[PDB]
């Protein structure tokens, strides 16, 4: 029963609050409707954002504790960091990241989907809005599966994520592979860390393939952002390509990034 | 200018 081992809180965002009645963890319970699920998977038919969610659970990637169906919807009970921030809201209250935290944050993020990608899964949506800051322990934790596929070499022509974090490939041709088209929406990732906001809204803005900067971000910096923001998928750099970057050496350790920058 | 989240 679901009702017996959970104490339901307030809404988050359909997702609420929760702690479980066993040992007072604090959960998150999220509720998928059965007539909104696009794509079905097995392990039992199940919503693929199971699926994939089983597959991925290492501290990077959200936990899922357990899952229920019911007649018209399914229940996910995730892991629920406390205190949390999203990275969407920490950015917005914070402004543009200093390059020492965004590199950080970077990193964290890289080493999570490499995971994702290791175990067969690709998130394809990922953005701000979608990575939970754990404030105490500077750790990063990439949520919501509800856009992701199997990881395939193959070409993908289907998309559900977010548009603006979307390359151009698949705003032009409707076609996309996943590791260069995940390569693109970090470069949007990371030009929003160190410049307070995303950089492209609009479809010709995407396809134009011109990225200004509207802060002072080093030359180092602008250079990785641009090289993932590359029109043609495969002059984008590989992920070994990026985490071996100039810029992206000397990180700080989640702790000392809890220390310095989040308490 | 204004930011802001972006349903998927
Ligand atoms: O996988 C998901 O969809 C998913 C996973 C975990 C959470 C948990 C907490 C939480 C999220 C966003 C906040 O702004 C505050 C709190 C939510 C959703």
């Amino acid at each position: 029963p679901l009702e017996s081992q959970y104490q339901v809180g307030p809404l988050l965002g359909s997702v609420y609050s929760g702690i479980r009645v066993s040992d007072n963890l604090p959960v998150a319970i999220k509720h998928v409707e059965k007539d909104r699920i696009s794509d079905w998977g097995e392990l039992t038919r199940v919503p693929m954002e199971v699926v994939l969610l089983k597959k991925v659970s290492f501290s990077g990637v959200i936990r899922l504790l357990d899952w229920f169906e019911r007649p018209d919807s399914f229940v996910l009970i995730l892991e629920r960091p406390e205190p949390v921030q999203d990275l969407f809201d920490f950015i917005t209250e914070r402004g543009a990241l200093q390059e020492e935290l965004a590199r950080s944050f970077f990193w964290q993020v890289l080493e999570a989907v490499r995971h994702c990608h290791n175990c067969g899964v690709l998130h394809r949506d990922i953005k701000d809005e979608n990575i939970l800051i754990d404030l105490n322990r500077g750790e990063l934790k990439l949520i919501d599966f509800g856009s992701g596929a199997l990881l395939k070499d193959t070409v993908y022509t289907d998309f559900d994520g977010t548009r603006v974090y979307s390359p151009p490939e698949w705003i032009r041709y409707h076609r996309y592979h996943g590791r260069s088209a995940a390569v693109w929406s970090l470069g949007i990732l990371l030009y929003d860390m160190v410049c307070g906001d995303i950089p492209f809204e609009h479809d010709e803005e995407i396809i134009g393939g011109q990225v200004f900067f509207r802060q002072r971000v080093s030359s180092e910096c602008q250079h990785l952002i641009r090289w993932c923001l590359a029109l043609r998928p495969s002059d984008r750099p590989t992920f070994e390509e990026i985490q071996n970057h100039p810029w992206m050496q000397d990180v700080l350790l989640p702790q000392e990034t809890a220390e310095i920058h989040l308490h | 200018r204004k930011r802001r989240r972006h349903p998927s």
